[PDB]
């Protein structure tokens, strides 16, 4: 097998900034990994193209993946509202990091997060299950747009996405 | 503080 690679295309204020790819670990949390990769190609009539990162924290990480409320109360998984937390196999060891955002335990829906650092206090809470394999400078670029608090300062939208890989 | 939570964005 090989781990599924999967883009986004990002947008600032309409504007496209540039491509992100991701490697899906999917010898490591299959469902978790297949879950993202559905979401981003949009083969089962819903998921990320189109959809914004609602809040990003400098040195922290970005948020996204609500395309039904867009505030972070939204989003779904493949397998229906939430899924369990597969396994806590990987950690959040540096930047490039994507888990899974949740409400406590077996919540996982369709919102995840990119870490921008090293965020070791998530470990065995949320599930990580990729990592960026190019375009880390355009999530550097996107962080410049956040703030302490999350709020961002301009609309940054997935403007496309697929499977590479 | 730093969560990543999905609706009670916490401290």
């Amino acid at each position: 097998m090989v781990n599924p690679t999967v883009f986004f295309d990002i947008a600032v204020d309409g504007e496209p900034l540039g491509r992100v790819s991701f490697e899906l670990f999917a010898d490591k949390v299959p469902k978790t990994a297949e879950n993202f990769r559905a979401l981003s190609t949009g083969e089962k009539g819903f998921g990320y193209k189109g959809s914004c990162f609602h809040r990003i924290i400098p040195g922290f990480m970005c948020q996204g993946g609500d395309f039904t409320r867009h505030n972070g109360t939204g989003g779904k998984s493949i397998y229906g509202e939430k899924f369990e937390d597969e396994n806590f196999i990987l950690k959040h060891t540096g930047p490039g990091i994507l888990s899974m955002a949740n409400a406590g335990p077996n919540t996982n829906g369709s919102q995840f997060f990119i870490c921008t650092a090293k965020t070791e206090w998530l470990d065995g809470k949320h599930v990580v299950f990729g990592k960026v394999k190019e375009g880390m400078n355009i999530v550097e670029a996107m962080e410049r747009f956040g703030s302490r608090n999350g709020k961002t300062s301009k609309k940054i939208t997935i403007a496309d996405c697929g499977q590479l890989e | 503080x730093l969560l990543v939570t999905t609706g009670l964005v916490l401290a």
